[PDB]
């Protein structure tokens, strides 16, 4: 069911919904890293997992700021 | 030098008052920083010492002669770009003040230069993910530096989403390699190069192919380059390719150890499509930056053929091609920024709107450049004929060396296709030359008192006032003659490329 | 002479999964942050380590 | 080496002369610019000659090992 | 003492013209004296430059040995080796001779920018001349395609109404095809590590690889001679390019394909050239026959001359691919003779009639001998020279090329004799119309051929007659060089 | 003026106009459009390489 | 005595007589036909859901229309690809190997079969011209050696000792024909007679 690109329907029809999809996709990689590190008893993989969480948080902030300013520009006359 | 000086500039810029003059002088400070960085790097890093390859910072980074050459190229090209914002490009306040409006312009560039230089040096999958995001985030900020521009913010929104998906693919590939092997250091992974899924590295390359606008992911790159300001498009369309292509060559160098034929075919398939879209795509377009975006896609495809072959001749071909293409890229965008002073002023059909961010936006805005400035027009013609591949310009030798690597490794189909694509792309390349000069003899006896340059006041009616500032005109003059007169020193330059080794030794 | 020179440089030596360059100069595990002596599965003796493979510098 | 640096200085005069045409000034405008331009590329030419002379030494040393590798292949 | 002096002098010549004309361009609103009389003093300097270029090769000609086998005047310049043999020496002289002739043709018939035109013409003459004295494939290709950039701008700026279409045709036809020749050159540098003329002539490649290399090289050559069916660009370019551009294109550029066969095919791909010879003859014979019949239906005056060059160069391709000395010498003789007669026909059509009436349609002209007797004398004489009438160099070239073709292939090579009839059919039908009947009702009486146009016609006619009556001036130089190209094992 | 123009400047111009018109409609700013193409490229990794020519024929079919 | 014609063909690895186990044309073609139909059919239904997810947003509709296929295309594409897979395998078995002639025939016929389905509202000659064009492209693809020559490249030949690294020697004459990428100083005269034949200057005048 994945090869027919079923996930393209589960994503909503708003720009912020695309942002949510990216966070979920990146979160799946981090969960996989924790899964492998825990089985191996490897703290190096848990270091990688922590880095992925911190880096993904930075990505969300930058993307939101661009989207905030993009919404600001349209409602920017502010004559009142 | 970069990191320490960046912190000082960050604090200093926020302390002094907000003004165009201080921002321009701060931009010159950034120019000195990059120049000092180049001097320090050249003092300690040499080609001979780095031939073996030296690990750094607990083997997280690995520098060799191949990596060092690109870093030196990155610093040099960044110096030429800062000259645009550190000096006048047209001499007119209404046009030039855009570069001096944003104080964080030089700060964001210094952030990206750190990412660009460290990316080819990555030796761990963890630091690979960290650095690729460091470079990607800096590009998003630079694309959105003009936050009062609707197109600039829209492009950055597009850039963020496409790059984030590519970063996820890159992260997904590295995580899958860790699951199979449990190791994060690349050199440790090379011990198991014959026991890991080699198509996981193809997933890694797919993320890198997105970040360089390769087909089928070309569409976002063309849209972003056309909408972004010319001063921003000049950076974001060249700098990411300097570092990512170098990293792709290293990854392909490791992949060729197992020599997976299926891996080569998939990359060949993407190169074949990129040559089709790169050539036929630019045939029917009216924007100059849209035309250059297709030109960028086509030339990256030519370099990828050298990268895919990954042999001794590929090192010579790639190093030469990336250096000469960057110089041609700088020269063309430098001329485009300057020639905005020859635009006629209305004093209407098609209701054409031109903004201050992209004064030159259409190919036909280059009309009568042969009459307006014969030396600048010839400089553009030399650059365009280099992209075509007319010998003995720098462009011909780049394609000549790429063909050598492609045909030596047996890529007969791609070599023939790249030459058909070159002929097809010559059509839109020649269109630029047609606009510049083909109406010279009919418009020689014409009067133009409505040009932008005509609005510039004179000093005393006796001073010989040049139309162009000293710095930008000198850079165009230097780059044009290097492209034209490469035959004089071609033999020695290739000998320098002979000594760039990626673990060849003997 | 020029043809001979280009033949030497342009020749790419064959690489395979049995012969290739790995840039590791030492064996890890001589010191761990804590609990260095684990299940005694580390059989590599650093007191009698044989000489490592050294990288070749063609210019030296 | 003087002839080499003379050529590099000649190239620097060409760059300045080509700059004058770009800026639309007579070629005698500020003649001191040619002195600055020529000495700038003389400095680049001096460094370029050192780069090429150094590269020739490095190439010869590597060629010796390549010939040894070729002899083993041809046997 | 040749390439070094030729390049340095011409580069200094280019700089000299640029400094003088572009000194006062700084929005001076000036008048200046160099621009007086349509920039006479700038055209004169460029004309002097072309004359001096001829003297440069003459100094090396004095030391040329016709009894010495191998390249002479071997010189290293720009990391490239340059040399001269019998075949190269004559082709260089022809290229440099047409320099002043091309400049003098557009002396006072350009709308402006004479300095740009003069520099472009001299640049093209030197670049084409250097292409005959390079000693490797890479250097051959560099000069083979370097002429495209000056020629593309020259046609697009000084061209006729359809100059835009002509500029696209010459740029794309001659580049897309030459790139296939570059592939064969790249293959040589991969498997032999060198593209030197002498080095690659002694190497025998596999019969399959020689077939692939021959096809790649012949595509670039066949488009440039040109041969059917890749010839359609040439009539468009000639009908729209300026007269000086037509002279260089018809007199020099089309001869590079014949010289390309000498250097790139015969001595290095000798085994596959024998196999390809029947195919080359079939293509060239059809090129000769079809072009002559197509010329009978053309209405543009300059297009008719353009198609005539295609038929003659088909004979040159036939002669040069014959495996005997008679065919090879005749092909080289015909190239030299065509290098003078063909520009003269363009001068008569595109330089004399066009500069007065500005219309190239054939329906406007008839009975021109009534008020232009001097024009008709040269038109008739050059028409007979173009048709291969004896006492002209074209007859010597055509007869030996036909004879060499019959020696190479008695059955199908006999068809080359049809050039004697077919060439007279279209050339005389044009000349008979232009001189016969009453003077045209659509033309006003005006000046006959002026002194400047008399000079151009006379000094293009003189070499043709000298070669035609005493071709031993040319044969003696060529005999030793041409004998090396023959491949045969008689036992 | 016939077949050599069909296999020449006139024929290639019509071919170029048809192909370039299709490519002009593929370049527009749309998150859903570029997202599907990126996800579609993942099928190249999944598919066995012997199917590349079938993909190549399929791509040409969509140009029509 | 056949005519002596040039052979501009790149080297290909040959299988001796008795080798080349044939390919099951039906099974290989059925996998492509079924696989293509499920994906094209599956994506069509998925795109219908995207239309129903929202139909008042012009941006989404514009991109969905580009990827949308007509009913004839959803049927024609799997049939054309399935026919291509069958004919390519069937023609390869006849010739004991894959050739550009067989791929030209397989591509042109399969394209014409497909074109007759989803391009019904066009002249037949128009579909023949495209089928010839499509078949020629894949014939050129096979002639060039697919995406890479593989072990028939010069780099592979140079590693195996079949190159020109050792130079050339006129004093050594090899009766057997040299390699594709190998060059020699002097060749046997018998080989020249094989390539060209007696006649216009070989042996006899
Ligand atoms: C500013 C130009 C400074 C040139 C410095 C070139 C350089 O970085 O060194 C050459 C470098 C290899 O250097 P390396 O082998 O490590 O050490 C030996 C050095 N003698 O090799 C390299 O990697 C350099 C590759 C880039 C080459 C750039 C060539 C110059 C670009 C044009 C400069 C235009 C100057 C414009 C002036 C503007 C101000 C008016
Ligand atoms: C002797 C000198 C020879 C020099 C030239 C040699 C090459 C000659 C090429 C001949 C083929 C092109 C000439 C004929 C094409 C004419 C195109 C045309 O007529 O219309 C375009 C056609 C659709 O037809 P339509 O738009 O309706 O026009 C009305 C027709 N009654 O649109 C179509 O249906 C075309 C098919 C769809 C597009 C297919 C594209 C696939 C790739 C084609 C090959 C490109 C290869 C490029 C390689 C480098 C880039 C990878
Ligand atoms: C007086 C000082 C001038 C420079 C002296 C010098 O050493 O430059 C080298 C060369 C002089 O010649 P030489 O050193 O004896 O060695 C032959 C290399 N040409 O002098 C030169 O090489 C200068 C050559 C400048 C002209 C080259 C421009 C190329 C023209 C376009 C290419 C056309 C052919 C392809
Ligand atoms: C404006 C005019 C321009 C020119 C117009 C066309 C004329 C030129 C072409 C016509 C041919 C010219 C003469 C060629 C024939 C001369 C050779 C000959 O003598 O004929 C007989 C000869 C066979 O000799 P034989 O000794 O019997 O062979 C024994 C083999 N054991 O060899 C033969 O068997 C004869 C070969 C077959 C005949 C070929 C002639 C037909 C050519 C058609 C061209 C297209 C029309
Ligand atoms: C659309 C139609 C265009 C023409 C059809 C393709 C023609 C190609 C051809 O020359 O015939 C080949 C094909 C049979 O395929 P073939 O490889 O020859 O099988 C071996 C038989 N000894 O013959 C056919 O199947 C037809
Ligand atoms: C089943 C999933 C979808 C198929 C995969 C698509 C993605 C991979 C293809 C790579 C190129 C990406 C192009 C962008 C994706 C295409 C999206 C699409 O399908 O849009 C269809 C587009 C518009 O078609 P249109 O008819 O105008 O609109 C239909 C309205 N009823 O029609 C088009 O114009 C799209 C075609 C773009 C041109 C690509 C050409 C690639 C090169 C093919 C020839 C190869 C060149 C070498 C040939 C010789 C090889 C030996
Ligand atoms: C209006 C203007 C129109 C154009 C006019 C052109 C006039 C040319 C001027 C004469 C020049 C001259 O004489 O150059 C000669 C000198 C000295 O050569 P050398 O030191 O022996 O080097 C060896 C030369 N070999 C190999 C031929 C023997 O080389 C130079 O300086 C070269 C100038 C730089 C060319 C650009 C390529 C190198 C870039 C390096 C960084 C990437
Ligand atoms: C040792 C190596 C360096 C060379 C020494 C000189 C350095 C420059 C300082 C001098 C002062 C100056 O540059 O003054 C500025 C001048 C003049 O500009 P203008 O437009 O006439 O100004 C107008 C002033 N009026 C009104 C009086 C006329 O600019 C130049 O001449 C530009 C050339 C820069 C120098 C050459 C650099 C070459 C680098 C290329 C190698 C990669
Ligand atoms: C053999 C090596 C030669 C290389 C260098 C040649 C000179 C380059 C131009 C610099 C000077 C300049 O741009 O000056 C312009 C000159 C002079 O023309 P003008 O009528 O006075 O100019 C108009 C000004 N008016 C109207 C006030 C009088 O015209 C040229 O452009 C001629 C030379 C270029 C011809 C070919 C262009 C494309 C080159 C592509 C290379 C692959
Ligand atoms: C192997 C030998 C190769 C020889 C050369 C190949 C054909 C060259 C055609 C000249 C085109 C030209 O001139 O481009 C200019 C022409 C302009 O057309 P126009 O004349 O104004 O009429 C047409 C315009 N209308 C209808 C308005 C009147 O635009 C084209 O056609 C654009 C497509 C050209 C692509 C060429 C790529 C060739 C690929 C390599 C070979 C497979
Ligand atoms: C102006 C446009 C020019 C276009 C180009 C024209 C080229 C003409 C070449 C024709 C060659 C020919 O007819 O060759 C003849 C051969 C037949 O030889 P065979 O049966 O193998 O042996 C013959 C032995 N007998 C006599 C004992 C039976 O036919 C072919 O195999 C054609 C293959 C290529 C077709 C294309
Ligand atoms: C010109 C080349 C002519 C080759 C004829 C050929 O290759 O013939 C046509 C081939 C059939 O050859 P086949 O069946 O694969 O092999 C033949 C039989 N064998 C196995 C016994 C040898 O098919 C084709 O139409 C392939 C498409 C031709 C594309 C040519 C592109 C050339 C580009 C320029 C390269 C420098």
């Amino acid at each position: 069911m994945d090869l027919i690109l079923l996930m393209l329907v589960a994503v909503g029809l708003n720009i912020i919904d695309i942002y949510i999809m990216i966070e979920i996709l990146i979160m799946g990689c981090t969960v996989n890293t924790i899964y492998s590190a825990s089985l191996d008893n490897d703290m190096i993989g848990l270091i990688y997992s922590l880095i992925q969480i911190i880096i993904a948080g930075v990505e969300s902030a930058i993307g939101l700021s661009i989207l905030v300013n993009y919404n600001r520009i349209r409602n920017s006359e502010e004559i009142e | 030098m970069l990191f320490t000086s960046l912190l000082l500039i960050i604090v200093y810029g926020s302390l002094v008052n907000k003004s165009h003059l201080l921002t321009k002088l701060i931009n010159r400070l950034g120019l000195i920083i990059i120049i000092y960085t180049l001097l320090i790097h050249l003092n300690i890093n040499t080609l001979e010492n780095l031939s073996i390859g030296i690990n750094m910072f607990n083997n997280l980074l690995l520098i060799n002669s191949f990596n060092n050459t690109i870093i030196e190229l990155i610093l040099i090209i960044c110096i030429l770009y800062v000259l645009l914002i550190s000096f006048n490009i047209t001499g007119l306040s209404i046009i030039d003040n855009l570069n001096y409006s944003k104080r964080t312009f030089i700060v964001i560039v210094l952030f990206n230069i750190i990412g660009l230089t460290l990316l080819p040096l990555v030796n761990d999958i963890m630091i690979l993910f960290i650095i690729i995001e460091l470079q990607s985030y800096s590009l998003y900020l630079l694309t959105a530096i003009f936050n009062e521009s609707h197109n600039s913010t829209k492009s950055a929104l597009y850039y963020f989403i496409v790059g984030s998906i590519a970063s996820f693919i890159i992260l997904d590939a590295t995580v899958s390699i860790y699951d199979d092997l449990g190791l994060t250091n690349i050199q440790y992974i090379l011990m198991y190069i014959d026991k890991l899924e080699i198509f996981d590295l193809l997933c890694l390359l797919f993320g890198l192919f997105i970040k360089i606008g390769l087909a089928p992911f070309y569409s976002y790159s063309i849209t972003i380059y056309s909408l972004s300001p010319t001063i921003i498009t000049n950076y974001i369309s060249l700098m990411p390719k300097l570092s990512i292509l170098t990293l792709i060559y290293i990854i392909m160098h490791y992949i060729n150890i197992v020599n997976n034929t299926d891996l080569n075919y998939v990359i060949s398939f993407l190169i074949l499509i990129s040559m089709f879209i790169g050539s036929f795509g630019g045939l029917n377009v009216i924007r100059i930056k849209t035309l250059l975006a297709y030109s960028s896609l086509l030339n990256v495809s030519y370099m990828l053929l050298a990268i895919l072959s990954n042999s001794n001749e590929s090192i010579i071909a790639y190093i030469y091609y990336i250096i000469q293409y960057s110089l041609t890229h700088i020269n063309i965008f430098s001329i485009i920024l300057v020639i905005s002073i020859y635009l006629p002023i209305m004093n209407n059909m098609l209701n054409v709107m031109i903004t201050k961010y992209s004064p030159i936006e259409y190919i036909n805005q280059l009309k009568n450049l042969f009459i307006n400035n014969i030396f600048i027009a010839i400089a553009l013609c030399i650059s365009i004929f280099s992209l075509i591949g007319i010998p003995p310009l720098t462009g011909f030798y780049g394609k000549y060396l790429v063909l050598i690597s492609g045909l030596n490794n047996g890529y007969v189909l791609l070599s023939i296709v790249l030459i058909i694509a070159s002929s097809i792309s010559t059509v839109y390349y020649a269109t630029i030359l047609k606009v510049l000069s083909f109406d010279t003899l009919s418009f020689k006896d014409i009067i133009s008192n409505n040009l932008i340059i005509n609005t510039s006041p004179e000093n005393n009616n006796n001073e010989i006032k040049p139309e162009i500032s000293n710095v930008i005109s000198y850079v165009i003059s230097s780059l044009t003659l290097i492209i034209l007169l490469i035959i004089i020193q071609y033999e020695n330059i290739v000998k320098g490329a002979y000594l760039v080794l990626l673990y060849n030794w003997v | 002479s020029t043809a001979d020179l280009y033949g030497l440089i342009s020749f790419t030596p064959k690489r395979d999964i049995h012969h290739y360059v790995i840039r590791v100069d030492e064996v890890p595990g001589k010191h761990f942050p804590t609990n260095t002596t684990g299940n005694f599965g580390n059989t590599v003796d650093f007191e009698n380590l044989e000489p490592r493979r050294k990288p070749i510098n063609p210019y030296l | 080496m003087i002839a080499s640096l003379a050529g590099w200085g000649l190239f620097g005069v060409t760059v300045r002369a080509y700059q004058q045409g770009i800026r639309k000034v007579p070629f005698s405008y500020y003649p001191l610019g040619y002195v600055y331009s020529a000495l700038g590329w003389v400095a680049f030419g001096y460094g370029f000659n050192l780069w090429t002379e150094r590269n020739d030494k490095l190439l010869e040393k590597r060629v010796e090992k390549l010939k040894e590798s070729r002899n083993l292949r041809l046997s | 003492m040749l390439v070094q002096n030729l390049i340095i002098f011409n580069i200094i010549g280019i700089v000299l013209l640029v400094l003088l004309n572009n000194n006062n361009n700084g929005i001076l609103n000036k008048k200046s004296l160099l621009t007086i009389k349509n920039e006479l003093k700038l055209k004169q300097i460029g004309l002097i430059i072309s004359i001096i270029n001829i003297l440069i090769i003459i100094e090396n000609w004095i030391g040329f040995n016709s009894n010495y086998y191998g390249f002479q005047n071997i010189e290293r310049f720009l990391n490239i080796y340059w040399g001269i043999d019998g075949i190269s020496l004559l082709l260089v002289l022809l290229t440099l001779i047409l320099g002043p002739i091309a400049i003098l043709s557009n002396w006072k018939n350009l709308k402006g920018y004479y300095t740009y035109y003069v520099i472009s013409i001299n640049m093209l003459v030197i670049l084409m001349a250097l292409n005959f004295i390079c000693l490797d494939l890479v250097s051959f290709y560099i000069l083979f395609e370097s002429t495209l950039a000056p020629l593309f701008l020259l046609i697009g700026i000084y061209g006729a109404n359809n100059k835009n279409k002509a500029a696209y045709y010459v740029l794309i036809y001659t580049l897309a095809s030459s790139l296939f020749m570059l592939l064969s050159i790249v293959i040589y540098y991969i498997i032999i590590n060198s593209t030197d003329y002498i080095y690659i002539n002694n190497i025998i490649l596999s019969i399959n690889l020689q077939s692939l290399l021959f096809i790649g090289i012949i595509i670039g050559i066949a488009v440039k001679t040109p041969l059917m069916p890749v010839h359609t660009w040439l009539p468009t370019v000639h009908s729209e390019s300026p007269l000086g551009g037509s002279i260089l294109l018809a007199g020099v550029i089309l001869k590079l394909a014949i010289y390309g066969v000498i250097r790139l095919l015969l001595p290095n791909l000798s085994e596959i050239s024998m196999m390809f010879t029947p195919i080359i003859y079939i293509i060239s014979i059809l090129t000769l026959i079809y072009s002559s019949l197509i010329t009978l239906k053309q209405t543009d005056l300059k297009v008719i001359i353009a198609y005539s060059s295609i038929s003659h160069l088909a004979v040159c391709m036939i002669g040069i691919f014959a495996n005997n000395l008679i065919g090879i010498n005749g092909s080289l003789i015909l190239c030299l003779a065509h290098g003078f007669v063909s520009p003269a026909l363009f001068i008569l059509v595109g330089g004399i009639l066009y500069d007065r009436y500005h219309n190239r349609l054939i329906n406007y002209y008839q009975g021109l001998s009534t008020f232009m007797p001097i024009f008709s004398i040269y038109l008739v004489v050059f028409s007979f020279c173009n048709t291969g009438t004896p006492l002209s160099g074209n007859f010597v070239g055509e007869f030996l090329s036909i004879t060499g073709a019959v020696i190479r292939h008695p059955i199908i090579g006999s068809l080359t004799a049809a050039s004697v009839l077919l060439s007279a059919c279209y050339q005389m039908k044009l000349t008979n119309r232009l001189t016969g009947s009453v003077f045209s009702q659509y033309l006003h009486i005006t000046n006959d051929v002026t002194n400047r146009e008399i000079f151009l016609l006379n000094w293009l006619l003189i070499p043709t007659i000298i070669i035609g009556i005493y071709p031993s001036f040319v044969t003696n130089i060529l005999n030793l060089a041409s004998s090396t190209l023959i491949y045969s094992v008689l036992i | 003026r016939g077949i050599l123009q069909l296999f020449g400047p006139l024929g290639l111009w019509k071919l170029s106009t048809f192909i370039s018109s299709k490519l002009n409609k593929l370049v527009f700013l749309n998150i859903g459009f570029i997202l599907e193409i990126i996800v579609l490229s993942w099928l190249l990794i999944v598919f066995k390489v012997s199917l590349l020519k079938y993909i190549l024929l399929l791509i040409i079919f969509i140009i029509l | 005595e056949q005519f002596h014609l040039p052979q501009p063909f790149w080297p290909t690895t040959k299988t001796k007589e008795g080798e080349y186990v044939p390919k099951d044309s039906i099974r290989e073609a059925s996998k492509v036909f079924i696989g293509s139909g499920v994906l094209l059919g599956g994506m069509h239904f998925r795109r219908l859901m995207q239309y129903k997810k929202g139909s008042a947003r012009p941006g989404l509709a514009k991109y969905l229309n580009l990827f949308s296929l007509s009913k004839s295309q959803l049927i024609g594409f799997p049939v054309a690809l399935g026919a291509f897979s069958f004919l390519s395998h069937s023609f390869a078995n006849l010739q004991e190997g894959q050739t550009a002639t067989g791929e030209f025939a397989a591509s042109s016929i399969a394209s014409l079969i497909g074109l007759s389905i989803f391009r019904t509202k066009k002249p037949l000659s128009s579909n023949v011209a495209i089928a010839v064009g499509m078949g020629s492209l894949f014939g050129f693809l096979t002639w060039a050696g697919n995406f890479n020559l593989g072990d028939n490249s010069y780099r592979a030949a140079l590693e195996a000792g079949n190159g020109n690294e050792g130079g050339f020697d006129n004093k050594v004459i090899k009766t057997e024909r040299q390699g594709f990428w190998e060059g020699v100083y002097r060749r046997p005269l018998s080989q020249t007679v094989e390539d060209l034949g007696e006649g216009r200057g070989i042996i006899t005048q």
